[PDB]
DNA sequence: CACACACTCTCCAATTCTCTAA
DNA sequence: TTAGAGAATTGGAGAGTGTGTTTTTTTTTTTTT
């Protein structure tokens, strides 16, 4: 087969049959496997040398390729692909498995087929705005997956035991158009009852969604279209039902009698030939990042402010709310779950409440959680009811034998519940939250089914006081209306009030103006781009888990002893057992903001500020100040530690001086390490050595 | 051709001397054929049954063991029939009544680490798969034919003992009459029927087995697998359980076109935990015998929880439970004991449940907000199969013979409530409607947590803080108001037990010295229910007697000085309520009779219910 | 199961082609 | 030039094969009570 110089001119065929003859086809083959070899990025890095890579790693069987790429790289394939995608997608299939067993030639043991799937295709289309042109084309359209099948085994190339003989019948393929017939035994032409020979047959994995158009790009009042799509082979359970998804598929019709019967005409039924399922939920998963990605992610975490940068990220478009930004960064990071022997688990994730004001931004910083988190399920006071929150029982939609359904609370199972206007609740539908809070699970004895679903998710709560207006005259408790029970289960407790300051509120308005300014259709920290921080998350989330060595448990016990003691002489606020957890939470959650492995004491000392910094604002005003200089003066507020390295370093001047007399910086970052003082970067920006006359540098070391 | 059946001979063949050779042991202790010895003394109790190992098999014959993987349907057959040869000459010769020889089933397990149900992939199919679940449903038991004949309608031809697949495969009758020549008629079209006197049958059953809670992906609903048991695997399992099954992965042969449903037709059963080993079962006899074991027994209960030693006594009472008893009238007396946690929050009541429910040799914890009448006693719907009305189990159905840990008992409606009077006293569950009227057993103990009205306790409230009412509260042995106690020592001893609880999670779960392991307890109690039903002595029982109507004075003057009534009732299933407690600590120890001791620590924790009722 | 419809195949004989006489 | 006897082709009768069928109750959930 010589090499075809050009397979632009169809020479007056179409591209299906263009592409299915030998020429055309060997000249596809070889342009997508020069492709997959030759292809790089702006950086110059061989991308698929990469992704080829990360799939033998974590055996796949499926490679993702960019239409842009395609598109720009070898531009007749990128032609030909929407036209006859069936045809080219099994040309690619074999190119791909050829490159593949090229660089891993033992892959072979693992898979007997690469899939190649298509992103970023630009034909979108509506589901409303489909017509016949689309038909056997590549489209892409977006919806809410509404209906999943159970993954159910599909013959794919399917053999028969003849119904007399001892023969078995050649290899059939099914089409996904109509059952398979035999036909007659070719040895001696019996035709009679056949059967399928299940150990020589061949299976795929096949499953059926039922996707429709998303409730908010469907008009008010107005019902929903919806189309079936078939998912087959590695793309099962790639979504379930409540996942928005962008649907990559081949728009296929073949003939339905039932459907000719129903309308009178011969109407033809549709369905989606799925080719790449991508939620726009997960819009980066973990398998997404790439090394350079991975490494932006661990190069930043060493820049050793990153706890500042980190808690400034947090909704940058919000003046001041340090405190709320803090909590809020905490709680998006999230703790560890733990099970000391295996029969007493205790949550690993953070609830916060946000009360207060109305206009202070409350809302602003939901919708804020709900963009940047993955699996944020977000709800709204009499909206939600007890039943919709945590899951609900109906008869099947087409069976009809009951069963259970998943609520807000079991959808968002790892990642958070956002819930506005919680004081505005009814008591029944609050109340139901109560053991996917604390215990993780959603219990339900209903209608013949009894089991518990795991609703291991954050809640993070907005809520007004009595009257719309926080008054400090009263406690966080005699101003709430929330009980102990709910009170207690949310580990940060934020008062949010809107008192008049005019430096602040001058500050505040030149921000606020300035935003409306920047955002326009055309604290000090800077923070992360809201792209990096959404990887720095994931990773931080999936690939580290921080491990608690030791705690100092003298000073968090003591802590909480007097603080049980001021809670029972105030009545602001209950303190129960679950503050001491919070306190772990919170430690571990700064730890994975660090990304370390392990719990220090500068995520305890961070956790034990924020306790008693929010137990302190529960209080009156006149309460207040005496409980900030209780807590102050004998708890930890651990600011900074100048005073011991400066007399350390003048010890070590004086020292050397006067043995020179009759490398200084690592004499004193010795010293920092023997003693347990070891965060020294403070003392070298502090002004306690500079205006002593000290100064440092990395390279020389003296000082 | 019969080259197919030459390979068949010889495995097995190589399956018979598997059986007949495999021994374990050492030659300086001494060796025992493992499955000769199994196979013989099954045959003689007339159980027809062995389980086989795979690691065995495989350390025997690695390419038996590979074939059984790969092709487990073809090879086990052979592998039962190499077991029927095995027994039948290890058995011979027979008395009379026991000539025939009997087919013997084959199970397997194996040492091998499990898949998951979501690992079952297309590229499994009629594989040998290991994986776990919970059993939530399970069928009658039916007759599945395993041998048939079929006789032609006309001419009265013959053909015997077809071989019927296993499992929910079935089997096509010949399209036209077999072996003669085509007369006149050729052939009606359906020539052959089944003759009714000949048939060959075994028991079968159909279960559903789901995933287990913590293999369930984030968000998503468990799955479902369903599973066909056959001949000694039916009934070996019930709702509930948790099991290990090891089976092939299956299309049923007799939404899409070329769809076929899948089912796993179970080889072996491993229940994860009606039977004590020896050793067990006098390592029993001595952990009862021990003076202590009351003590050891409660620190036992939830030992990571710090304090509440009282609750934990009293939970340890309620595991044991009472004696159950029917009088000469034939009226029953419950012998399950009820126990509610009324109060703070933060006081580790969730936790104590959730404990119970792992404990407790049958357990199952529901939140009462989660839950209804229907969903907690029993149901009634039409099956889609047959339009009938069956009846489904609840919490209390499920949990008959055990603990019900019901959470957030406070949150239930009070219609849905009132359900579980009848299943708490009379332990039956009378249901009619739609026609079915039956009365099901629901002997099982309430282990209920609930809140203060007020959230706190709020001391000045007194009998505001309850909402329950007198007839559910007169139900509960024992109501422990738990008050949040501040105090300084406490609160940092706590603490410290809370840091290091939190701590010691990396230390690799080693023992600890004066405790029972979990799942040593739990066969514990088992043991102990269903051997021991004590009894009061005389002494003793006029010892409680006397007791009991000094508290019911004091009770009628307290509320009589109140001028109101107490939310909590001092009945006379209270006394019952006291002589249940007696008898479970009785049956800790194993004793015929409770003495007055027994019934002293009873009064002292019942006199905490008293406490909070007055 | 069993009694009507729906469909194919085969054989039989009736019509038309070819060659001859009136 | 008509038409009639013998041979070959086409019409359709009928024998044979295969397919399809015979209001009710309990429970949930949201809204309205
Ligand atoms: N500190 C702030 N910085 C920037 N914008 C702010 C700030 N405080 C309030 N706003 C703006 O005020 C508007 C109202 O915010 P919103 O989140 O709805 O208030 P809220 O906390 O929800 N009050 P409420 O809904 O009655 O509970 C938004 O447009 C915010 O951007
Ligand atoms: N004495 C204790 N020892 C150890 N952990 C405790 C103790 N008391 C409370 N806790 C912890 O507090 C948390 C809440 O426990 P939980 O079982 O929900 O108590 P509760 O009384 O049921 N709370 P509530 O449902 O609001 O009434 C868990 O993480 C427990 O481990
Ligand atoms: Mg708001
Ligand atoms: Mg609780
Ligand atoms: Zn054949
Ligand atoms: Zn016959």
């Amino acid at each position: 087969i010589e090499s075809i110089e050009n397979l632009e001119d169809l020479k007056g065929h179409s591209v299906r049959e263009w592409v299915s003859m030998a020429g055309p086809r060997l000249e596809i083959h070889h342009r997508f496997k020069n492709f997959l070899r030759t292809h790089v990025d702006s950086h110059g890095h061989n991308v698929f040398k990469e992704r080829i890579s990360d799939m033998c790693k974590e055996n796949r069987e499926s490679l993702v390729v960019n239409y842009e790429d395609l598109a720009a790289r070898e531009h007749v394939l990128a032609y030909f692909l929407p036209e006859a995608p069936a045809e080219l997608l099994q040309i690619f299939d074999e190119a791909a498995l050829e490159v593949v067993l090229a660089m891993y030639p033992k892959y072979d043991r693992i898979t007997n087929h690469i899939h190649v799937r298509i992103s970023h295709l630009p034909l979108v289309e509506e589901l409303r705005s489909l017509r016949q042109l689309h038909l056997n084309q590549l489209i892409r359209t977006s919806g809410v997956v509404t209906s999943c099948t159970g993954v159910l085994p599909q013959l794919s190339m399917v053999k028969y035991n003849c119904n007399k003989c001892n023969f078995v019948l050649g290899p059939f393929c099914q089409s996904q158009n109509q059952e398979v017939k035999p036909g007659s035994c070719p040895e001696c032409q019996s035709a009679g009852p056949f059967e399928v020979n299940m150990e020589e047959t061949i299976y795929q994995n096949y499953q059926r969604i039922r996707i429709q158009e998303s409730p908010g790009k469907v008009a008010a009042g107005r019902l929903p279209r919806s189309k079936d799509a078939i998912l087959l082979a590695d793309l099962v359970d790639s979504c379930k039902p409540g996942d928005e998804i962008e649907l990559t598929g081949i728009y296929h019709n073949n003939y339905d009698g039932s459907l000719n019967t129903a309308n009178g005409f011969p109407v033809f039924a549709t369905v989606i030939l799925a080719n790449h399922v991508a939620k726009k939920d997960n819009k980066v998963a973990v398998g997404e990042l790439t090394d350079e990605d991975v490494k932006m992610i661990t190069s930043l975490s060493k820049d050793q402010q990153i706890g500042e940068k980190i808690f400034a990220s947090i909704a940058p478009s919000i003046y001041g709310h340090e405190d709320i930004k803090r909590g809020l960064a905490l709680a998006l990071f999230g703790g560890e779950p733990k099970n000391p022997g295996g029969k007493h688990k205790v949550r690993g994730d953070i609830n916060v409440l946000l009360c207060g004001d109305p206009g202070t931004a409350k809302s602003q910083f939901l919708k804020y959680i709900e963009k940047v988190s993955s699996r944020a399920i977000f709800t709204t006071g009499q909206g939600a009811s007890a039943v919709g929150l945590t899951a609900y029982v109906q008869r099947h939609p087409v069976s009809r034998e009951w069963t259970l359904e998943a609520g807000a609370l079991v959808l968002a199972d790892r990642g958070v519940c956002l819930i506005d206007e919680f004081d505005k609740m009814n008591d029944q539908d609050r109340t139901s939250i109560h053991e996917a809070m604390e215990q993780q699970s959603i219990s339900i004895s209903k209608a013949g089914i009894v089991t518990s679903l795991q609703a291991r998710c954050t809640v993070i709560a907005a809520a007004n006081p009595i009257g719309g207006r926080y008054d400090p005259s009263l406690t966080f408790s005699e101003n709430v209306d929330l009980t102990e029970p709910i009170i207690s289960r949310f580990d940060i407790l934020c008062v949010v009030r809107d008192t008049v300051d005019p430096v602040q509120d001058e500050m505040l308005a030149r921000f606020v103006v300035g935003s409306h300014v920047r955002h326009h259709p055309s604290y000090g920290v800077e923070p992360l781009p809201q792209e990096v921080l959404k990887k720095y998350i994931i990773y931080a989330k999936e690939r580290v888990h921080p491990k608690l060595n030791q705690m100092d448990q003298d000073k968090v016990a003591k802590m909480y002893s007097d603080l049980r003691k001021e809670s029972m002489a105030t009545g602001s606020i209950p303190i129960t057992v679950r503050h001491i957890e919070s306190m772990i939470r919170m430690a571990e959650a700064h730890a994975r903001i660090h990304l370390r492995d392990y719990v220090i004491e500068d995520d305890v000392n961070m956790a034990i500020r924020v306790m008693l910094e929010s137990f302190i604002d529960t209080q009156k005003f006149s309460v207040m100040r005496s409980m900030r200089k209780t807590f102050a003066r004998y708890l930890s507020f651990r600011r900074d530690n100048n005073e011991l390295l400066l007399f350390i370093l003048k010890q070590l001047v004086a020292e050397q001086v006067t043995y020179q007399r009759n490398v200084p910086e690592k004499d004193l970052v010795d010293k920092a390490r023997q003693i347990n003082i070891h965060n020294l970067s403070a003392f070298y920006d502090s002004e306690l050595f500079r205006m002593n006359k000290f100064s440092h540098d990395l390279k020389r070391k003296m000082i | 051709a019969d080259e197919g059946q030459a390979r068949k001979s010889q495995l097995q063949r190589r399956f018979k001397e598997f059986l007949r050779q495999y021994r374990v042991g050492t030659d300086r202790t001494g060796f025992t054929f493992k499955y000769r010895d199994e196979l013989k003394r099954h045959y003689n109790l007339g159980e027809y049954w062995i389980e086989v190992e795979m690691e065995d098999l495989a350390s025997f014959d690695e390419d038996l063991a590979d074939y059984l993987y790969k092709q487990p349907a073809e090879h086990l057959q052979l592998l039962e029939e190499a077991a029927k040869e095995v027994a039948d000459e290890v058995t011979r010769p027979r008395p009379s009544g026991e000539e025939v020889l009997q087919d013997i089933q084959v199970m397997l397990k194996s040492d091998a680490s499990p898949s998951s149900i979501r690992s079952l992939k297309s590229d499994m199919m009629s594989h040998l798969v290991k994986i776990p679940g919970i059993i939530i449903a399970a069928s009658a038991v039916r007759a599945k034919a395993t041998r048939i004949s079929i006789q032609c309608r006309s001419c009265r031809n013959t053909l015997t003992n077809i071989a019927m697949r296993p499992g929910l495969e079935g089997y096509a009758l010949p399209r036209k009459c077999n072996t003669d020549q085509a007369g006149r008629p050729k052939c009606p079209l359906d020539p052959y029927f089944i003759m009714p006197d000949k048939c060959k049958c075994v028991d079968f059953q159909t279960l559903k087995l789901q995933e287990l809670p913590d293999a369930v992906p984030h968000g998503e609903m468990p799955r479902h697998m369903q599973l066909y048991c056959d001949r000694y695997l039916c009934d070996k399992v019930v709702p509930g359980n948790r099991v290990t099954i090891m089976g092939i992965y299956s299309i049923k042969k007799f939404v899409g076109v070329g769809i076929r449903s899948s089912y796993i037709r179970v080889l072996g059963i491993q229940v994860d935990t009606g039977a004590v080993s020896p050793q067990e079962e006098e390592e029993f006899r001595r952990l009862a015998a021990l003076p202590n074991v009351y003590e050891v027994i409660s620190k036992s209960i939830a030992p990571s929880i710090f304090g509440g030693t009282d609750m934990k006594k009293a939970i340890a009472c309620l595991l044991f439970g009472g004696s159950r008893k029917r009088l000469p009238d034939g009226l029953t007396r419950r012998g399950d004991i009820n126990l509610l946690m009324l109060g703070d929050p933060g006081t580790a009541k969730s936790q104590l449940l959730k404990f119970v429910e792992k404990c407790s040799p049958i357990g199952v914890y529901t939140s009462g907000k989660g839950s209804s009448a229907a969903g907690l006693t029993a149901s009634v719907m039409r099956d889609p199969s047959s339009r009938n009305f069956i009846m489904e189990g609840g919490a209390m159905v499920l949990a008959d013979g055990g603990v019900v840990c019901i959470d957030e008992f406070d949150k239930m409606r009070e219609d849905d409530r009132v359900a579980i009077h009848e299943a708490m006293e009379q332990q039956t569950i009378s249901i009619a409607k739609a026609g079915i009227t039956t009365t099901l057993n629901s002997r099982c103990s309430v282990l209920a947590a609930a809140n203060s009205v007020f959230g706190r306790w709020d001391e000045t409230k007194g009998e505001d803080n309850i909402d329950f009412m007198p007839t559910i509260l007169s139900r509960f042995d024992m109501i422990f108001i738990v008050k949040d106690e501040h105090n300084e020592e406490r609160d940092v001893m706590l603490a410290k037990h809370v840091i290091t609880l939190h701590v010691s999670a990396l230390t690799q779960t080693q023992a600890v010295e004066g405790e029972i392991d979990l799942a040593k307890l739990k066969k514990f109690i088992a043991y102990c229910r269903v051997k021991c039903g004590p009894r009061l002595s005389a002494e003793a029982a006029e010892k409680l007697k006397n007791r009991y109507i000094i508290m019911r004075s004091g009770a009628r003057q307290h509320e009589r000085d109140s001028d109101r009534r107490s939310s909590i009732p001092i009945t006379v299933r209270q006394l019952e309520a006291i002589v249940r407690i007696a008898e479970a600590l009785s049956k800790m120890k194993l004793q015929p009779f409770a003495t007055e001791a027994d019934v002293e620590e009873a009064l002292r924790l019942f006199q905490v219910s008293t406490l909070d009722a007055a």
